[PDB]
């Protein structure tokens, strides 16, 4: 499936779940 | 048309582009969608991982402990001051991880945001011509473009650097606002005093017209949930323009009588406000600011008994300039003894 | 003569032609797919 | 001198506000 | 000698579009639309014009004269 | 009804005469797009020169350059 | 097809977005926890802000010569 | 459809408000915790 | 100018810009002006043709 | 020569007189503070 | 006082005031 | 009937009145320039060009005459330091009277085309109604546009027939109108090269002629006709408003950043020559040029010109201005009378101290005395109660080198502060604040005022491009949309 | 110069000028 | 209440506009010499 | 200053004299 509507979601939904992996691991970084 | 000309490849491409869909692409989508996507995606990348420790000398990322309020895609340093900071250009020379460190990811967002805002305004033209409407939605969106272009582009291209632009962050705006009070006395520029009246005046027309309509409705249903009683294809209107006239005519004194003029008046008040505030930033870009009244600085010079709140504001602008500019402008390399800065007592 | 600045500048225009050209060949693929 | 020029323009604005209420163009229905 | 690439002396027929509506006291000022597909008529050199004698810029008889005077 | 006829009006009459005639098809439009894309590249020369974003060997772009 | 109600109810949706979704999340965890994010973008680690040469905030003050200068201020 | 929508939004809406509590928890501990 | 001193002294003592209630009110008027510029544009842009072009559209 | 058929008329009703005169006086209250400095 | 202060104000008031009065008086005589 | 803001659209139908209006607007624009010139040459002061120059006097249209080669008045004075041998017919007064007789000429031509608006030139054949061949009429103006552009470069700048343009030295110390030769290499795009100006108008003059013969001969496409709406008189209006603010951002930028088309000795220095230290890297340069041969300090500072110490002064920076501070810069802080010599600040142990200069941002910067190396040594503090770095506990004395106080000393606790406060502003001067009744606060040079007007105008014309751009495309539904448009429901 | 000289003239010119224009414009629109 | 039956109209033709404007300017040429002294 | 105020009022009178000749109200007979 390669739809204009699908790309619009997965152009945003794919990098935002990659970034929520980052910031949640940023919370457990000690000084 | 009406003489049977043939179809070329460009004509075939147009039908796919102006095909109705869940999201409208059009021709302006080629300018909008790859320029808007990289703008906010370049904002979320910079606020999360990319530092500002080499440009300003202060941490700005979630990877450094800054929260949602204190993260910012910071402006470049005042060394460059007007370069476009291309990733291939001489200040970067191809290396990406050194390109972000010089603050060049600011110019990636500001320049790809400007061609987004051209493209989004072009989006409102070809949709309106497709549905055959009038272009007034496009004409209103010029006022957010005039604020964007003057503040983020014309103002650094008049001052000494891209350094003095706003940074794309929450608290970074909050110093840019506080920059303009001490260093410019921006609250006494009447072009901002007409900007406020546009903003607060349009907030008032959003609250009255939304409440006058809602309280003069016509009883058309029988359930008290009055949102259920609106078939949107109905020929009659849903509220009473006669009754709404007589309410504000006796409450306030003068009221509307023309539903066409009313919604156009709600168009004119916010658009004039921002357009009359884009002019004031142009004067600040040349430092043609309305800082002083001459005939009261003279009178306060010769007499220690006369003052106003105006002369009390000039001292507070001195308190912003002589204090924060040690860290705010680190390229000026200046240090201060604790006796040269003005204070009161204790 | 040629500098590192102009070598990178003429690298940018051919970078610009691949993007605008690649998009122009992207629609003409899709629009002929109907 | 300007202290009386200011008060002309203040009460001048309050002049129109008197005339815009009581001597307004009366709206006629239909 | 048969030397004409780029079709510079091809008989180049035209098409003429009517004027539009200014008509400020009206409801809709539409557009101009197509009227007729005329053919090109070169080398009428009628001398009431005196600043543009030929009926066509792209006529073979004018370029012959323009080659010679050059 | 007729207009007014002047000596200079009859002279400039064939200039303002053929109002409406167009070429069918696409015409010289593809040739026009060549000159735009060159002229857009021409502005990126003189901008990135004047921004000092591309450095040439004979310009130096200061007030000293103006004095030989 | 797909009026957006049947998408969020079908079981073929939740057999795809129960596997690619954590695999995209865990890969987002590793990008920072392995120290990769500090070097692909260039933000300094907390034990890396001040080196032995400088003991204050960095400062460039040269336009065309910034690329080699920042590499000195980075401690590298 | 198969799964009822109402316990889809409950599970996601819990795991969103469960996710927000970590960022408030990470505000007092770790980096930026002012200690 | 009396108001402008009150805005300055307040934020010096209380830091109003870093308070979420001032953040809501700022969104209350930037949203409020947007919702008036956008609503008032579309009603003007969908008016039915009843007048001429020399006459104003309010007639 | 011929009468021009583009002759139009201009009008300004009373509710527009009041927006005009109130526009002019208010920003004259605004800017006159700055002209005298 | 700015000598041209009160007379740049006076021309700013009276000339657009007299502009709007001319258009209104010809309107109300219809 | 009309509203008040559609009153000028009675002209949009017939062609003939539109000339009559465009003549009337042309008569005003010239008649401004004739009036602005005569007003200003009656208030010009040609006395002291080295120190009360043309730009500081606060002046708008007279540098735009000087730049193309008008340096003599009918009064008999010049700019550069001499008097008039003979002014000739084209002088300041004559050019001023040239536009006004032009303005009375174009006034009368408007009156003719208003009355005889109906001409057979305009009613085209095969319809018999008012039309304009809008592509072909563009070729006639575009031909004559580049023809004047070619003639200006080949003759008026090159000096074959005209006089040339203004050309200065790098530091504004000299310069006048000589002919220049065009430069054709990459130096022709150096904006500080004057040879690029003559090269531009010859090159762009030819191409406009070749484009002028193109658009006369080649009719536009039918596909490009309906796209850009060629058959309407307003699609050129929305684009001509579009073209002219592209012009006005370029014209404002080259004024503000400086160019060869804006010499600094006509308009005053930029703000970018202060903060970059353009003059301080020349004054200190020429001191070391004369100390290397061996001389006293008062020898070398006696050899530095008085003019170059005048350009290095923050009261000449146009960014140190105010929006509602009207008038001349000389109305700000007096006519400059003389230079007062370079102050030098010696310690009690004779160590020379350095004044931290004031950046063009803060209205007031507090004074400091940095050492040779850049460390604060003395200052005028705020809190006199607790104070250890104050100057009376340091003992800073001032010595002047040339000017008016040549080889003097002061150790006075009032006089040292009175000149160290003046030392922030660049160089020290004497004025006369009684001649114009000066207020004491600065203003902005005409470089600063021209930049303000031609950005506010340009950014306003951006709205004009949208509105007339949106009026041509949406012309059919200007009066409100039709009845049934409910076809668009999915 | 009389500071009130040029502004007593300016009001003497513009106010009866604008008086006669109002009466004429409503006349010629009949 | 009742409409007034004394409503009259005022008019000023063009040949009276020219006597008006020429009256005002001429004595403004006259007296302005004395106001400035 | 007044030397340009005088010349405004001189050529102002000559303005009307131009408009009173060529743009006069044309006397129509009968
Ligand atoms: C159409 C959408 C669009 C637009 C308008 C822009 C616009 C811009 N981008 Mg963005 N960008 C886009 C898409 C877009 N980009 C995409 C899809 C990507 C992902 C690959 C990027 C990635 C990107 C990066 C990483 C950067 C930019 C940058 C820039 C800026 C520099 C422009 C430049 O130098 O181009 C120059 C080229 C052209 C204008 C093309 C002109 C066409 C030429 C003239 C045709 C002739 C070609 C011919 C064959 C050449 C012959 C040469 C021969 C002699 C060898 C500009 C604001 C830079 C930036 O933001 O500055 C900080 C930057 O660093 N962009
Ligand atoms: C080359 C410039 C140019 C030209 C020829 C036109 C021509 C036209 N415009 Mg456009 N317009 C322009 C620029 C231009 N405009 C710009 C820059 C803007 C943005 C501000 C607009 C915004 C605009 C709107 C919003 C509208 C027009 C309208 C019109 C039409 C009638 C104008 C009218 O009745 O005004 C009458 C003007 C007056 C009665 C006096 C106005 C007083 C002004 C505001 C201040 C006084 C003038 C000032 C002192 C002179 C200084 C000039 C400055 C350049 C230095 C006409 C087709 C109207 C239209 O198309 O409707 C059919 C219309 O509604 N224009
Ligand atoms: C022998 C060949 C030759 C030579 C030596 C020159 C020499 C020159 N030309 Mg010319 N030219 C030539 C041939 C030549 N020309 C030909 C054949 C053409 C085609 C007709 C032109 C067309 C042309 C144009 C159109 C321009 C020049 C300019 C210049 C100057 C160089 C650039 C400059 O000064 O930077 C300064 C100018 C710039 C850096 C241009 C900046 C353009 C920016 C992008 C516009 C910004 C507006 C935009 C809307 C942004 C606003 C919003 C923003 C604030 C946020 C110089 C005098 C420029 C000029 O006028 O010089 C002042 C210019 O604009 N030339
Ligand atoms: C008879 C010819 C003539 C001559 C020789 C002059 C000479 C002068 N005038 Mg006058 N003037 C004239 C006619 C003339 N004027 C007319 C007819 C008008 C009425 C509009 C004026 C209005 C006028 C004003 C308002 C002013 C002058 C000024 C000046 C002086 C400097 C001009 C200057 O630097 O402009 C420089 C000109 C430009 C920078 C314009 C460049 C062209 C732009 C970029 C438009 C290009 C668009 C075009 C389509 C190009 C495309 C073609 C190309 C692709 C080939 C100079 C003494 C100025 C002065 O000093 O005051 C006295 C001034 O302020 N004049
Ligand atoms: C801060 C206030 C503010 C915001 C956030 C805002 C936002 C928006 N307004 C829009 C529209 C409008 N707003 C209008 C009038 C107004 N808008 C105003 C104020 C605002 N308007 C005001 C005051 C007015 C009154 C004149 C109109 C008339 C419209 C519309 O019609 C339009 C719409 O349809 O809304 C639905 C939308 C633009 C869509 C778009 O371009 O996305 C595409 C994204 C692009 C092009 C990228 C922009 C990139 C920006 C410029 C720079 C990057 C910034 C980062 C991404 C974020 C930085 C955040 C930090 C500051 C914290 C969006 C919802
Ligand atoms: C690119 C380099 C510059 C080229 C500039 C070309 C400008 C003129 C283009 C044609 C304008 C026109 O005819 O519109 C005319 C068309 C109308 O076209 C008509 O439409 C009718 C509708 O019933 C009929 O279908 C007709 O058959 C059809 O001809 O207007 C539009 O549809 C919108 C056009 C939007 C503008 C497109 C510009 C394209 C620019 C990008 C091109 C490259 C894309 C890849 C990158
Ligand atoms: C037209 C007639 C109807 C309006 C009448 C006039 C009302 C408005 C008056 C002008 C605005 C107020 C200016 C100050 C008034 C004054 O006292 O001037 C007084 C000043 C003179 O000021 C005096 O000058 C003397 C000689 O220099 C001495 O220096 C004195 O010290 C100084 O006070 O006159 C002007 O400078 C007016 C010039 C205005 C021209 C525009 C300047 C700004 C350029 C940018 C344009 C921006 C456009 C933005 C568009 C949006
Ligand atoms: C706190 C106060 C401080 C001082 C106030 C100073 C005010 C200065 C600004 C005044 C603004 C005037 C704007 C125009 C008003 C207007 O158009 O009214 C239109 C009304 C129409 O009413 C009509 O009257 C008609 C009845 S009849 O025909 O008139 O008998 C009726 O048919 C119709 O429905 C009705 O609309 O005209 C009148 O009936 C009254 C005459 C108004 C004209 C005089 C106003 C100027 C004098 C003001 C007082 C002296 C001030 C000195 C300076 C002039
Ligand atoms: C040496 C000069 C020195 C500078 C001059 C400065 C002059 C200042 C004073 C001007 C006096 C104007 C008084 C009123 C004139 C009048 O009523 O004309 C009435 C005529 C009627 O003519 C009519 O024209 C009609 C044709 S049509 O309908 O107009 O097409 C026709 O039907 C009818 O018979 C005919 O009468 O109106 C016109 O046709 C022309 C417009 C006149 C209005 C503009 C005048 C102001 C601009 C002057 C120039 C700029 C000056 C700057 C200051 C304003
Ligand atoms: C720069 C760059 C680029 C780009 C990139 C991109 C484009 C990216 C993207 C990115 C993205 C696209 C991202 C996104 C993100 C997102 C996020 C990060 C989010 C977050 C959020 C949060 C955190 C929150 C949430 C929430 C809310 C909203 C509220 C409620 C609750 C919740 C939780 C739900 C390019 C390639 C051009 C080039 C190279 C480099
Ligand atoms: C008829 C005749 C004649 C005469 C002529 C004359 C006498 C002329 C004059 C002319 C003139 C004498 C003109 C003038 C003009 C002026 C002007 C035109 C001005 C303008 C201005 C403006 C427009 C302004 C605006 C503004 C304002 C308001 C403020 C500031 C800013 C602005 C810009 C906004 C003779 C004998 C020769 C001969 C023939 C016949
Ligand atoms: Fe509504």
């Amino acid at each position: 499936i390669f739809t204009v509507r699908w790309l619009a979601i997965h152009g945003i939904a794919v990098p935002t779940i990659f970034f929520l992996g980052a910031i949640t691991a940023m919370q457990f970084i000690q000084r | 048309g009406t003489y049977q000309e043939k179809r070329t490849w460009f004509d075939d491409a147009d039908d796919w582009l102006r095909q109705d869909r869940f999201v409208f692409v059009g021709w302006s989508g080629l300018l909008l969608f790859p320029c808007a996507y990289f703008a906010l995606g370049g904002w979320l990348t910079g606020t999360t991982f990319v530092t500002s420790w080499y440009t300003h000398g202060l941490a700005t990322s979630y990877l450094e402990g800054c929260n949602f309020l204190t993260a910012a895609v910071s402006t470049p340093a005042n060394s460059m001051a007007h370069s476009l900071l291309f990733v291939w250009g001489p200040e970067a020379q191809g290396d990406f991880t050194r390109w972000c460190q010089l603050g060049g990811l600011w110019a990636f967002v500001a320049l790809h945001g400007a061609f987004g805002l051209i493209g989004f305004m072009l989006r409102q033209f070809e949709i309106a011509r497709s549905v055959n409407l009038r272009p007034y939605n496009a004409i209103a969106f010029s006022a957010p473009i005039a604020v964007f272009v003057s503040v983020f582009l014309i103002y650094p291209l008049g001052q000494s650097g891209w350094f003095f632009a706003p940074s794309f962050g929450v608290a970074a705006i909050f110093r840019f606002i506080l920059f303009f009070q001490g260093f410019h006395n921006w609250t006494l520029n009447p072009f901002h005093m007409m900007g406020v009246a546009g903003v607060l005046g349009a907030a008032l027309l959003c609250a009255i017209h939304g409440a006058t309509v809602e309280n003069t409705l016509f009883e058309d249903g029988d359930g008290a949930n009055t949102f259920r009683a609106f078939n949107p294809t109905q020929a009659e209107e849903t509220y009473s323009m006669v009754t709404a006239n007589r309410f504000w005519s006796q409450i306030f004194g003068v009221a509307f009588s023309n539903k066409r003029w009313l919604h156009f008046f709600m168009l004119l008040v916010p658009v004039t406000g921002l357009w009359m505030s884009a002019i004031g930033v142009v004067g600040l870009a040349l430092n043609l600011r309305a800082y002083d009244f001459v005939s009261q600085e003279i009178r306060a010079a010769e007499d220690p008994e006369f003052e106003t709140f105006y002369t009390k504001n000039i001292l507070l602008n001195e308190g912003i300039r002589a204090w924060m500019a040690a860290q705010d402008q680190p390229h000026e390399r200046l240090v201060f003894p604790e006796e040269v800065l003005p204070r009161g007592n204790a | 003569a040629v500098t590192p600045s102009l070598k990178n500048f003429l690298g940018s225009l051919i970078a610009g032609a691949t993007v605008l050209g690649g998009i122009a060949l992207a629609i003409t693929a899709v629009s002929k797919f109907d | 001198m300007e202290a009386l020029v200011y008060t002309f323009l203040l009460v001048g604005t309050l002049g129109i506000i008197f005339f815009s209420i009581f001597f307004r163009d009366p709206p006629r229905m239909i | 000698r048969g030397f004409d690439p780029l079709g510079l002396s091809k008989p180049s027929e035209f098409v003429v579009i009517g004027v539009d509506e200014n008509d400020q006291n009206a409801a809709k000022n539409n557009k101009g639309s197509v009227e007729a597909i005329v053919q090109a008529t070169p080398d009428e050199v009628s001398s009431e014009n005196r600043l543009a004698p030929y009926s066509e810029v792209f006529g073979l008889a004018r370029f012959r004269e323009c080659e010679l005077i050059h | 009804e007729p207009g007014l006829v002047t000596p200079l009006g009859t002279l400039l009459r064939p200039l303002n005469s053929e109002a409406g005639k167009v070429l069918p098809g696409w015409g010289t439009t593809v040739l026009m797009a060549v000159f735009i894309l060159l002229f857009a590249a021409f502005l990126l020369i003189i901008l990135e020169i004047y921004n000092s974003s591309l450095i040439l060997d004979d310009v130096s772009m200061s007030w000293e350059t103006l004095a030989k | 097809e797909r009026p957006f109600s049947d998408i969020l109810t079908s079981i073929r949706y939740w057999v795809i977005h129960s596997i690619t979704v954590p695999a995209l999340f865990i890969a987002g965890w590793l990008f920072v926890s392995t120290g990769l994010a500090y070097d692909v973008f260039g933000t300094p680690r907390p034990n890396e802000y001040f080196t032995e040469d400088r003991q204050e905030a960095p400062l460039i003050t040269d336009r065309f010569n910034a690329l080699e200068q920042v590499k000195k201020l980075s401690g590298n | 459809g198969r799964i009822p929508l109402w316990l889809v939004g409950t599970v996601v809406g819990t795991l969103a408000i469960g996710l927000l509590a970590v960022f408030f928890y990470g505000s007092y501990v770790g980096l930026g915790s002012s200690l | 100018s009396g108001t402008f001193n009150f805005m300055i002294v307040f934020q010096a003592e209380h830091n109003i810009l870093m308070h979420p209630f001032h953040m809501l009110g700022v969104a209350g008027v930037f949203g409020g002006s947007l919702f008036s510029a956008m609503h008032g544009s579309l009603v003007t842009s969908s008016l039915i043709r009843e007048t001429t072009e020399n006459e104003s559209a309010n007639e | 020569a011929r009468p021009n058929p583009n002759k139009q008329v201009v009008e300004l009703n009373r509710t527009s007189l009041y927006w005009g005169l109130l526009l002019i006086f208010v920003l004259a209250v605004l800017f006159s503070s700055y002209i005298f400095n | 006082v700015n000598i041209y202060g009160l007379t740049a104000t006076a021309l700013f008031i009276i000339i657009p005031t007299s502009f709007l009065l001319i258009l209104y008086v010809k309107t109300a005589s219809t | 009937g009309l509203p008040w803001y559609r009153v000028h659209t009675v002209v949009i139908n017939d062609p003939g009145r539109l000339i009559s209006v465009h003549l009337m607007h042309t008569a005003l624009v010239s008649g401004w320039a004739g009036s602005m010139a005569l007003f200003e040459i009656s208030v010009f002061d040609p006395s002291d060009p080295v120190l009360n120059p043309m730009w500081r006097q606060g002046m708008f249209v007279l540098p735009f005459m000087t730049r193309l080669g008008i340096t003599q008045s009918w009064g008999g004075w010049t700019i550069s330091g001499e008097t008039a041998t003979n002014p000739g017919i084209w002088s300041y007064e004559g050019v001023a009277a040239a536009h006004i007789i032009l303005s009375g000429a174009l006034f009368l031509a408007s009156v003719w085309h208003w009355t005889y608006w109906d001409l057979e030139l305009f009613r085209d054949p095969r319809t018999g109604k008012t039309a304009l061949d809008l592509p072909k009429i563009f070729g006639i103006h575009l031909f004559l546009s580049g023809l004047l552009c070619f003639g200006f470069g080949a003759f008026h700048v090159t000096g074959v027939f005209g006089p040339g343009i203004w050309v200065s030295d790098p530091y504004g110390l000299t310069g006048r109108v000589q002919p220049v030769a065009p430069s054709w290499g990459a130096d022709g795009f150096d904006p500080y090269n004057p040879g690029g100006i003559a090269s531009h108008h010859i090159a762009a003059g030819i191409l406009g002629v070749l484009a002028g013969l193109f658009h006369l001969c080649v009719r536009p496409s039918i596909r490009l006709y309906f796209g850009l709406s060629m058959g309407s008189i307003e699609t050129v209006l929305s684009s001509s408003i579009a073209a002219v603010f592209w012009a006005a951002f370029v014209v404002a930028g080259t004024m503000w950043y400086g160019s060869a088309a804006t010499p600094i000795e006509l308009f005053g220095p930029t703000r970018y020559q202060w903060d970059q230290g353009f003059f301080q890297q020349e004054i200190q340069k020429r001191v070391q040029a004369s100390l290397a041969e061996g001389a006293s300090l008062s020898d070398a500072w006696s050899r530095i010109p008085e003019k170059l110490a005048f350009y290095d002064y923050i009261g000449n920076n146009p960014a140190k201005g105010g929006l509602f501070r009207t008038g001349a810069m000389n109305s700000g802080d007096g006519i400059a009378v003389g230079w007062l010599g370079h102050a030098s600040f010696k310690d009690q142990e004779g160590r020379e101290l350095f004044v931290r200069r004031m950046p063009t941002f803060f209205e007031t910067f507090p004074v400091l005395l940095l050492d040779k190396d850049g460390i604060v040594r003395a200052d005028v503090p705020f809190r006199k109660a607790e104070s250890k770095y104050s100057i009376e506990q340091v003992g800073v004395s001032v010595t002047f080198y040339g000017g008016e106080l040549d080889g003097l000393t002061f150790t006075d606790p009032a006089t040292v502060k009175k000149y160290a406060r003046k030392a922030q502003l660049g160089e020290i001067f004497e004025f006369d604040r009684s001649t114009l009744q000066s207020d004491g606060v600065f203003r902005s040079s005409p470089r600063g005022w021209f930049t303000f007007g031609h950005v506010c105008f340009a950014l306003l014309f951006f709205f004009g491009h949208i509105w007339h751009g949106a009026r041509t495309i949406f012309r059919d539904v200007f009066a409100g949309i039709d009845d049934d448009i409910n076809d668009q429901v999915e």
